[PDB]
C-alpha cells in the first residue's frame, strides 16, 4: 500500500508472470497484482489473473464514480426527471422529447423490467461472445465441451 | 430408426452431391424446408399477419401503391390448409428423395 | 374474341405467359452466356 | 518523484477553489433548476418515504456563500481523483 | 335546424375516429340523418371495405372533417 | 447581401443580424434560441481563429516553428482559461454575451451605433475568413505532413498550375 | 403539325409553343410541367455542349486524318500532359469556373431576376445576366452579336438550335459507341463506310 | 445446387471484407489489410505499443485459440 | 361470467341477437339512431363468448363487444 | 491479392478443381462411343467446364485456400463486376418492375372498380406503361422532387 498511497502504482506491475508460469506453482511466477499486459496466459490459454484484477479495479473506480451522480438526501446530484425534461431537442424532431418519461417508467414496473432484460440479454450474449474468445478461467479454453 | 435407418440410409442422399442422384438431395433439403415453412402456417394465426399486412400496406399507401384488391391475411381455414399441404408435401418429398437415392445408389 | 383475350389477360394466364417468356429469356441467356459470376465488360 | 503529498494537496485545494470561488453559483444554479428528484410531481419525502428527508443539518453551513460539507466532499473527491491521475500517469515512463 | 346540419350528400370526407378502419382515410357522404337526437348521423360510403367486408359506417359530426378538395 | 443570390432567404435571418447572408441550407438556426447561441459561438470561434492565424504565419515567416511538459502547462492553461470562459458563461444578456463592451471596449469604437454595426460586420467577415484559414492550415498539415502554411504559399507561387490542391483530391 | 410519327396525337401537356416540339414524349417525362421546364433547360444545355463536342471532335479529326495537325484521337485525348498546366489543376479550375457558370444559370432558372439585381457582383457586370428567358440568357456577354434580339418570336432560330443540337447529341452517342467497339476516330469510320458501304457497317463487325 | 451440379466453383462466396477489416484493425495479419494495428506505422499501434499489444498480437495471431477466428464466406 | 357491452354506435339491425345462440342479448327501444332500437345484454351469465354477436355487428369496428372474463360451467359450455 | 486471397489465374487449388471435374466427367465418358450423343454431350460439358474455369481465371476473381472464387463486395474498382455493376444492373430492372407496377396502379386508380384491373390486367395500358419504367431513375427523382412519389396523408 506504499505504492498505492504514494501514487507509484507502476510498482504493482513489475514481475507480471513472465511467460513461463505454471498455474498453481511458483515456477515462472512473479509479484505483480495489477497489469495490462493483455493477451492470454500461455499455459492456460486464458486471461491473466492480474489483468482481471486491474480490470475489476478500474471498472470499480468507474462505477463508484458514476454512483455519485443522481441526487439524494445530500443536496447535490442529478434529478433524472429534469435530465429527461431537458433532453428535448429544439426542432421538434423527437417532439416533446423524454418529457413525462420518468413518471411513466418509475410507475411502470414492466418498463423497468423490459429495459433490464434488454441490457441483461445483451450483456449475456456478451458474456458468451467474450468467454468463448477471451476465457477468464484456467484450462477452460483447452477443454472443449464446457 | 434414428441411427440404422434414418442416419445410415441417409448417407446416399446427402453424399449424392455432384452425382446423378443430386436432385434427390436437393429435394431432400427442399422438402425439409417446405415442411418447416408449413410450420409457419400451422403454428401462427391470421391476426398477426393481418396486422403486419396492414403495416406494410401503410408503407405502400405512402407510395401510391395501394392495391385495390385489399391485401388480407389468409383465412384461418386457409392457413390450416396451407400448413397441412406444405407439411405433407415436405415430409413426403423428404421421404421420396431419401428412399429413391438410398435405393438407387446401393440398388 | 374479346372475352378470350379478357381471359388471356387474367392474372394466372398472363403470369404464366410472362414467366414462360421470361424463363425462356434467362434460359437462353444461361445457355449462350453460361457459368457467369462476374460482369467483365468495362471491368 | 512528484512529491505525492504535495501534488495531492495542491490538486485538492485547486478543486476546492474551483468549486467555491469559480463556479459554485453555476453548480447551485443547476441544483436548484434540476430540483429534488420528484416522483409523480412530488419529492420522495413528500410522497411518504421517511428515509429521504434531505439533511438540512448537514447542509447548514455559515460559510457566506454556502459551501457546505457535501460540496467540500465533492470538490476534493475530484481533487484526489485528478491528483492520483497525474501521479499514476507520471509514475510509469509512458 | 331543419336545413342540413352536416356535410352534403357526396362531400368526400375524412374520418377522425381513431378506432375505425378508415382512420385518416377519405370517404363519400351518402346521407346525414337530420334527426337532432341521433349520435352518429353521418352515413359514409368508402371505396375499400373493412375487415368485415363493409364499405359503409355511421359517424358523428365531430368525428368527421371535410377535405379542401 | 446574400451568399448565393437567387436562393430564397429563410424567414429567421433576413439581413438585420450583423453578418446575415442567408446561409442556413441545413436549417440549423430555425429556432431563435439556437440561432442566438450559434451567433455567440460563431463570434467566439471567430475570435479564437483570428487570434490563431497570426500566431501561425508570424512564427512561420521568422521562427519557422511549423506550429508543432504536460502536467504543468496543461494545468496552468486550464486554470487560466476555465475562469474566463465560465465568467463569460455567467452573462445572460445576449447582445452583451456577443458584444460586452465596457471593460472590453476601450478606444471608443462602440461609441457610434452605425459604425458599431459596420464594425460588427467587419469582425464577422474577417472571422469567417480566419476560420476558413485555420481549417486550411489543419487540412494542409494533414495532407502535407511536414510543411508550413507560408511554405505552401511559396510552393503555390513557385508553379501554381502544377502545385495545387488537385494532387490530393483525385487519385489519377 | 408533324409530331414525330404519324398516326399518334401529341401529348396534350406539350404542343406548339416550344423549341422544336414534334410531340415525342411516349414515356411521360414531360407530363409534369415544371419537370418539362427543367428538362427543356437540360436539353438546351446538353445539346449545346454536345454541339461543341461534335465540332471539337470532327474538326480535330479532319486535321488529324488528313494530316494538317498531329492531334490525338478523341478516344485517347484526355491523357495529353500539357507543359504549362496539369490535368489535376485543370479539373479543379474547371470545377470552380463552371460552378460559377452553372450555379448562376441555375439560380436564374429558379429566379429569373437573379444574378443582376443586388450584391451579384461579377466585375461590376450585373446587367449582362438579365436572362430575358429560361435557357436563352441573352445580353452583351452571352450574345455579343445578338442575332435573335427577340427570343419569343425567334422560333426559327431556336428550332434550328434544338434540331442541330439533338442531331449533335445523337452524333456524340455515335462517337461514344462507334469508337468503343471499333477503336478508331469518326472520320476513319466514315471513310471506311464510304469505300465499301455494303461491307463496313455496325453489323459487319462480325 | 452448384454442389449438386458438381460445380463448386460457381458458388456465391462473398468474403467478409468488413469483419476481416475489423480483424486486421486489431492485429490479424491473415488478410493483409495492414490498417490501424497490423500497420506498425499506425498511431493506434504506437500508442499501446508498450502496454498490451505484444500479448494481444501473439494471442490474436495464434491460430489455435478462439478469439477473432479466421472467417470466410 | 363474460362482460358483453353494447356501445352507442349501434344502428339497431338486430343481427347481434339473431346470431346469438344463448339468448344473451335483446333489443330495447332507444333514441340514438334511425331504427330507434339498441341491443342490451342482460343475460351475460349465459354468455359463452362465441363472438357470433360481434361477427355480425356492421359498424366501423364494433358496437357490441364481448370481453372474456370469469369462465363458469355455462360460459364454458359444459353439458357435464 | 486482397483479403489473403490469391487470384484464380495463379491459383493451384483452382486448377486442381478443374482437373478433378474433368477427370470426373471423363470417367463417365469411357462408357459410350466417342461419336454418339452421350459422349458428344459429355465433351460439350467438358469444354463448358474448361472455358468456365478459364473465364473465372481471366476476370481476376480471387480464389481462396479452398480454391473457389470469393467475390469481393467492398467496392474495389477491380471487383465492381462482382457486385456493383450487376448491382446497378439489378436495381435498374427492379425499379423498372416497381415503377411500371406503381404507374399501373395509379393508372387504374381512377377506375370504377379498380380491383378488376389487378385481376384482369389491362394489357394495352400496361404495355404502354411497360416501357415507361425504362426512365424510372429520372421520373422517380422528379416525382420525389415534385412530391408525386410519396403520397400525402389526407
Ligand atoms: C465529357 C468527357 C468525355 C465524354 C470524356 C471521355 C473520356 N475521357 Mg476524359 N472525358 C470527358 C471530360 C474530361 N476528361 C478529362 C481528363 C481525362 C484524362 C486525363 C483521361 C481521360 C480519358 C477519357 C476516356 C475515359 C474512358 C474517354 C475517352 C482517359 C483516356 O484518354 O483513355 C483512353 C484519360 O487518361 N479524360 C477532363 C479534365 C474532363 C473535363
Ligand atoms: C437470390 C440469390 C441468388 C443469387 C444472387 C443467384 C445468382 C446467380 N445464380 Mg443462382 N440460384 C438461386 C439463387 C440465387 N442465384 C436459387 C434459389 C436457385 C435455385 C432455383 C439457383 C440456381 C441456379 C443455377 C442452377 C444457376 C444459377 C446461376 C446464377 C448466376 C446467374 C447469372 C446469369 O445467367 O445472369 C445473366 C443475366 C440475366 C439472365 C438477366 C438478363 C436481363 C435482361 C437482358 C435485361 C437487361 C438489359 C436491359 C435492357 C438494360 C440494359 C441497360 C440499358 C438499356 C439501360 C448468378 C451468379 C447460373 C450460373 O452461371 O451460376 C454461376 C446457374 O447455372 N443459379
Ligand atoms: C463553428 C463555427 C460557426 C458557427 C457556430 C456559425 C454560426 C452561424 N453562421 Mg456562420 N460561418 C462559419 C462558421 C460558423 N458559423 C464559417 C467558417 C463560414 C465560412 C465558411 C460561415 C459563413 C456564414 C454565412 C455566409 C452566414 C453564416 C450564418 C450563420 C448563422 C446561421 C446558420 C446556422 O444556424 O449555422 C449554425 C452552424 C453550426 C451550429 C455549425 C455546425 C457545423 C457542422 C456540425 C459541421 C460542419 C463541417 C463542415 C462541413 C466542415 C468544416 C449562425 C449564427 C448566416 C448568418 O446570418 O450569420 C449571422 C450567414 O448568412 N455563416
Ligand atoms: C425522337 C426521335 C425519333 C424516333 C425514335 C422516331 C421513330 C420513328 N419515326 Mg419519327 N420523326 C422524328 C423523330 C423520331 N422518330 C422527328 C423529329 C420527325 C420530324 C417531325 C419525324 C418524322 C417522322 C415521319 C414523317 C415518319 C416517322 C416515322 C418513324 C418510324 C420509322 C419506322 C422505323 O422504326 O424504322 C426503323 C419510327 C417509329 C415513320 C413512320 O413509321 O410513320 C408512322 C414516318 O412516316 N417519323
Ligand atoms: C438527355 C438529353 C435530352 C433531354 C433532357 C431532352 C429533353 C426533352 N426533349 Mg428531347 N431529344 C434528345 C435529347 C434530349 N431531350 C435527342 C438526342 C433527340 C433526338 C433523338 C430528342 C428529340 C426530341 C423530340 C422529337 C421531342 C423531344 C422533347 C423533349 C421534351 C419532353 C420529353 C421529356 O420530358 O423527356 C425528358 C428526357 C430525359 C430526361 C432524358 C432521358 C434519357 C434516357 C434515360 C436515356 C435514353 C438514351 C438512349 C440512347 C435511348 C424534353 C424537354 C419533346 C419536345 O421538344 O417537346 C416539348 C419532343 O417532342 N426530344
Ligand atoms: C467543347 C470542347 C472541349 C471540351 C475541347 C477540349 C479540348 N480541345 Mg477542342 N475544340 C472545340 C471544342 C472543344 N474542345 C471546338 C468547337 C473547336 C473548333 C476545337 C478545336 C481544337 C483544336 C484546334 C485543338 C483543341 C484542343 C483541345 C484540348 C485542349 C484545349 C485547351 O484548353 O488547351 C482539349 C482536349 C487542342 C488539342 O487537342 O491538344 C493539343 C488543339 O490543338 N480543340
Ligand atoms: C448551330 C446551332 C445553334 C443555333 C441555331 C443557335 C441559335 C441561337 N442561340 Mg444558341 N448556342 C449554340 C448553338 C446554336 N445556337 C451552342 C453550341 C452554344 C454553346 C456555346 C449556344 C449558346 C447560346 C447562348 C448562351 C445563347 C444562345 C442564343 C441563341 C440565339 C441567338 C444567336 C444565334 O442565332 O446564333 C446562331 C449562330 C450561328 C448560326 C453560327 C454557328 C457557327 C458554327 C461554328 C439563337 C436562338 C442566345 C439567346 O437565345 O438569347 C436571346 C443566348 O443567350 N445560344
Ligand atoms: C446521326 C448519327 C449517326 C451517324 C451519322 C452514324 C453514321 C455511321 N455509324 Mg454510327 N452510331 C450512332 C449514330 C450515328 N452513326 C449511334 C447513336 C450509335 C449507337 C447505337 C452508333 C453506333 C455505331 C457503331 C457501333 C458503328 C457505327 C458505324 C457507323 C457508320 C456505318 C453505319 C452503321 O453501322 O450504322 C449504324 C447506325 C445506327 C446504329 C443507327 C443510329 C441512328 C441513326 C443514325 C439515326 C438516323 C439519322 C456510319 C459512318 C459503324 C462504323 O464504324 O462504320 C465503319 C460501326 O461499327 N455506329
Ligand atoms: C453532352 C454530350 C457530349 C459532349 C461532348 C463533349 C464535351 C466532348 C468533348 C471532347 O471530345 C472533345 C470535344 C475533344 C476531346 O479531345 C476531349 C473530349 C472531352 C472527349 C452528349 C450528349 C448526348 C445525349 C444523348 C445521346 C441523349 C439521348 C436522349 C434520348 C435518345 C432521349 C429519348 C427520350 O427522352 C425522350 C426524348 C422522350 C421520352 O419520352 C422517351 C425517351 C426515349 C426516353
Ligand atoms: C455502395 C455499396 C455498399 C453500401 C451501400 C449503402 C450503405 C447504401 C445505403 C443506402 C440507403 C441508406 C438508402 C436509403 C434509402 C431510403 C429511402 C427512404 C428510399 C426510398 C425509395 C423509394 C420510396 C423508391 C420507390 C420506388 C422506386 C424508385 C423503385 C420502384 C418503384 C418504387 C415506387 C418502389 C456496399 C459497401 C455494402 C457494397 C457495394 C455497394
Ligand atoms: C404467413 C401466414 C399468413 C400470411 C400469408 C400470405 C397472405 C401469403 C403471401 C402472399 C401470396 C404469396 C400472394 C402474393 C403473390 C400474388 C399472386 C401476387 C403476384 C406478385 C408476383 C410474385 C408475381 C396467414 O394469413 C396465416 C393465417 C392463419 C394461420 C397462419 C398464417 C400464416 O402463417
Amino acid at each position: 500500500l506504499g505504492p498505492l498511497f504514494t501514487g507509484q502504482w507502476n510498482l504493482y506491475a513489475q514481475n507480471p508472470d513472465s511467460s513461463s508460469h505454471l498455474f498453481g506453482t511458483s515456477q515462472g511466477s512473479g509479484t505483480a497484482i495489477l497489469t495490462l499486459l493483455g493477451g492470454f496466459h500461455p499455459q492456460t490459454q486464458s486471461l491473466w489473473l492480474t489483468d482481471m484484477a486491474h480490470h475489476h479495479l478500474a471498472i470499480a473506480i468507474l462505477f463508484l464514480i458514476a454512483g455519485h451522480m443522481y441526487r439524494t438526501n445530500f443536496g447535490i446530484g442529478h434529478s433524472i426527471k429534469d435530465l429527461l425534461e431537458a433532453h428535448i431537442p429544439p426542432g421538434g424532431r423527437l417532439g416533446r422529447g423524454h418529457k413525462g418519461l420518468y413518471d411513466t417508467i418509475n410507475n411502470s414496473i414492466h418498463f423497468q423490467l423490459g429495459l433490464a432484460l434488454a441490457s441483461l440479454g445483451v450483456i449475456t450474449s456478451l458474456v458468451a461472445q467474450h468467454m468463448y474468445s477471451l476465457p477468464a478461467y484456467a484450462f477452460i479454453a483447452q477443454d472443449f465441451t464446457t | 430408426w434414428l441411427r440404422d435407418f434414418l442416419w445410415a440410409q441417409a448417407s446416399q442422399v446427402i453424399q449424392s452431391y455432384g452425382s446423378s442422384l443430386s436432385a434427390y438431395g436437393l429435394f431432400f433439403l427442399g422438402a425439409h424446408f417446405v415442411w418447416a415453412f408449413s410450420l409457419m402456417f400451422l403454428f401462427s394465426g391470421r391476426g398477426y399477419w393481418q396486422e403486419l399486412i396492414e403495416s406494410i400496406v401503410w408503407a405502400h399507401n405512402k407510395l401510391k401503391v395501394a392495391p385495390a384488391t385489399q391485401p388480407r391475411a389468409l383465412s384461418i381455414i386457409q392457413g390450416r390448409a396451407v400448413g397441412v399441404t406444405h407439411y405433407l408435401l415436405g415430409g413426403i418429398a423428404t421421404t421420396w428423395a431419401f428412399f429413391l437415392a438410398r435405393i438407387i445408389a446401393v440398388g | 374474341m374479346r372475352d378470350l383475350k379478357t381471359y388471356l389477360s387474367v392474372a394466372p394466364v398472363l403470369s404464366t405467359l410472362w414467366f414462360g417468356s421470361l424463363a425462356g429469356l434467362l434460359i437462353e441467356i444461361n445457355r449462350l452466356f453460361p457459368d457467369a459470376l462476374t460482369f467483365p465488360f468495362f471491368s | 518523484e512528484l512529491s505525492p503529498s504535495i501534488v495531492i494537496s495542491l490538486s485538492t485545494g485547486l478543486s476546492l477553489f474551483l468549486g467555491r470561488f469559480v463556479f459554485f453559483n453555476f453548480q447551485r444554479e443547476n441544483v436548484a433548476k434540476q430540483g429534488l428528484p420528484e416522483q409523480n410531481g412530488k419529492t420522495h419525502f413528500e410522497a411518504g418515504d421517511d428515509r429521504a428527508k434531505e439533511y438540512v443539518s448537514l447542509l447548514k453551513s455559515n460559510d457566506p456563500i454556502g459551501f457546505n460539507i457535501v460540496d467540500v466532499l465533492a470538490w476534493g473527491s475530484i481533487g484526489h481523483i485528478v491528483a492520483y491521475y497525474i501521479l499514476a500517469t507520471s509514475s510509469n515512463g509512458y | 335546424k331543419p336545413p342540413p346540419i352536416g356535410p352534403k350528400r357526396g362531400s368526400k370526407v375524412k374520418i377522425l375516429r381513431r378506432e375505425s378502419y378508415w382512420f385518416k382515410n377519405v370517404g363519400s357522404v351518402v346521407a346525414v340523418d337530420q334527426d337532432p337526437k341521433t349520435r352518429y348521423p353521418v352515413v359514409v360510403r368508402f371505396a375499400k371495405v373493412n375487415y368485415a367486408n363493409i364499405s359503409t359506417n355511421n359517424y358523428a359530426l365531430d368525428e368527421v372533417e371535410e377535405v379542401a378538395a | 447581401a446574400h451568399w448565393m443570390p437567387g436562393e430564397p432567404r429563410p424567414a429567421y435571418l433576413d439581413g438585420s443580424a450583423p453578418g446575415d447572408f442567408g446561409f442556413d441550407p441545413l436549417g440549423l438556426g430555425e429556432v431563435p434560441a439556437n440561432l442566438e447561441r450559434y451567433k455567440e459561438s460563431e463570434l467566439i470561434h471567430c475570435r479564437w481563429a483570428m487570434l490563431a492565424v497570426p500566431g501561425i504565419l508570424v512564427p512561420e515567416a521568422l521562427g519557422y516553428g511549423n506550429w508543432v511538459t504536460l502536467p504543468t502547462i496543461l494545468a496552468i492553461e486550464f486554470l487560466a482559461i476555465a475562469f474566463v470562459e465560465h465568467q463569460r458563461s455567467m452573462e445572460k444578456d445576449p447582445e452583451k454575451k456577443k458584444y460586452p463592451g465596457g471593460a472590453f471596449d476601450p478606444l471608443g469604437y462602440s461609441k457610434d451605433p452605425k459604425k458599431l454595426e459596420e464594425l460588427k460586420v467587419k469582425e464577422i467577415k474577417n472571422g469567417r475568413l480566419a476560420l476558413l484559414a485555420f481549417v486550411g492550415f489543419c487540412v494542409q498539415q494533414s495532407a502535407y505532413p511536414g510543411t508550413g502554411p507560408l511554405e505552401n504559399l511559396a510552393t503555390h507561387l513557385a508553379d501554381p498550375w502544377h502545385n495545387n490542391i488537385g494532387d490530393i483530391v483525385i487519385p489519377f | 403539325r408533324a409530331t414525330w410519327l404519324p398516326g399518334l396525337n401529341p401529348p396534350p401537356y406539350l404542343d406548339g409553343n416550344l423549341a422544336g416540339d414534334y410531340g415525342f414524349d411516349p414515356l411521360g417525362l414531360g407530363e409534369d410541367p415544371e419537370s418539362l421546364k427543367w428538362y427543356v433547360q437540360a436539353e438546351l444545355v446538353h445539346s449545346r455542349f454536345a454541339m461543341l463536342g461534335v465540332a471539337g471532335i470532327l474538326f480535330t479529326d479532319l486535321l488529324r486524318t488528313t494530316g494538317i495537325r498531329n492531334l490525338p484521337v478523341w478516344y485517347e485525348a484526355g491523357a495529353v500532359k500539357f507543359d504549362f498546366a496539369s490535368t489535376k489543376t485543370l479539373i479543379v479550375v474547371q470545377f470552380l469556373l463552371m460552378g460559377f457558370a452553372e450555379t448562376k444559370r441555375y439560380m436564374d432558372f429558379v429566379s429569373p431576376g437573379s444574378q443582376a439585381k443586388e450584391g451579384s457582383f461579377f466585375f461590376g457586370l450585373e446587367a449582362a445576366l438579365e436572362g430575358l428567358e429560361p435557357g436563352y440568357p441573352g445580353g452583351p456577354l452571352l450574345n455579343p452579336l445578338g442575332l435573335a434580339k427577340d427570343v419569343q418570336n425567334a422560333h426559327d432560330w431556336k428550332l434550328k438550335e434544338i434540331k442541330n443540337g439533338r442531331l449533335a447529341m445523337m452524333a456524340m452517342l455515335g462517337f461514344f459507341v462507334q469508337a468503343s467497339v471499333t477503336h478508331t476516330g469518326p472520320i476513319d469510320n466514315l471513310v471506311e463506310h464510304l469505300s465499301n458501304p455494303w461491307h463496313k457497317t455496325i453489323i459487319q463487325t462480325l | 445446387v452448384m454442389l449438386a451440379f458438381g460445380t463448386p466453383e460457381k458458388q456465391i462466396l462473398i468474403e467478409p471484407i468488413f469483419a476481416q477489416w475489423i480483424q486486421s484493425a486489431h492485429g490479424k495479419t491473415s488478410y493483409g489489410f495492414d490498417v490501424l494495428l497490423s500497420s506498425t506505422s499506425g498511431p493506434a499501434f504506437n500508442a499501446g505499443r508498450s502496454i498490451w499489444l505484444p500479448g494481444w498480437l501473439n494471442a490474436i495471431n495464434e491460430n489455435s485459440n478462439s478469439l477473432f477466428l479466421t472467417i470466410g464466406p | 361470467s363474460h362482460s358483453v357491452k353494447i356501445y352507442d354506435t349501434c344502428i339497431g339491425c338486430t343481427q347481434c341477437v339473431r346470431a346469438c345462440p344463448t339468448d344473451v342479448l335483446e333489443m330495447i327501444p332507444w333514441d340514438g339512431c334511425k331504427a330507434k332500437q339498441i341491443a342490451s345484454a342482460p343475460r351475460t351469465e349465459d354468455c359463452v363468448g362465441c363472438k357470433r354477436c360481434e361477427s355480425a355487428c356492421p359498424t366501423d369496428f364494433l358496437s357490441v363487444r364481448v370481453y372474456l372474463w370469469h369462465e363458469t360451467t355455462r360460459s364454458m359450455g359444459l353439458a357435464y | 491479392d486482397i483479403s489473403g486471397l490469391t487470384p484464380c489465374k495463379d491459383s493451384k487449388q483452382f486448377a486442381k478443381r478443374e482437373k478433378q471435374q474433368i477427370k470426373k466427367l471423363e470417367s463417365s465418358l469411357k462408357l459410350y462411343a466417342p461419336e454418339s450423343a452421350p459422349a458428344l454431350a459429355l465433351n460439350a460439358q467438358i469444354e463448358k467446364t474448361k472455358r468456365r474455369f478459364d473465364n473465372y481465371g481471366k476476370y481476376g476473381l480471387l480464389c481462396g485456400s479452398d480454391g473457389l472464387p470469393h467475390l469481393i463486395v467492398n467496392g474495389d474498382q477491380r471487383h465492381w463486376g462482382e457486385f456493383i455493376t450487376p448491382g446497378i444492373l439489378f436495381l435498374y430492372i427492379a425499379g423498372w418492375i416497381g415503377w411500371v407496377g406503381r404507374s399501373y396502379l395509379i393508372a387504374i386508380s381512377g377506375e370504377k372498380k379498380p380491383a378488376m384491373k389487378e385481376i384482369i390486367i389491362d394489357v394495352p395500358l400496361a404495355s404502354r406503361i411497360i416501357f415507361r419504367g425504362f426512365i424510372w431513375p429520372v421520373a422517380a427523382y422528379r416525382e420525389f422532387l415534385n412530391g408525386d412519389l410519396i403520397a400525402k396523408d389526407v
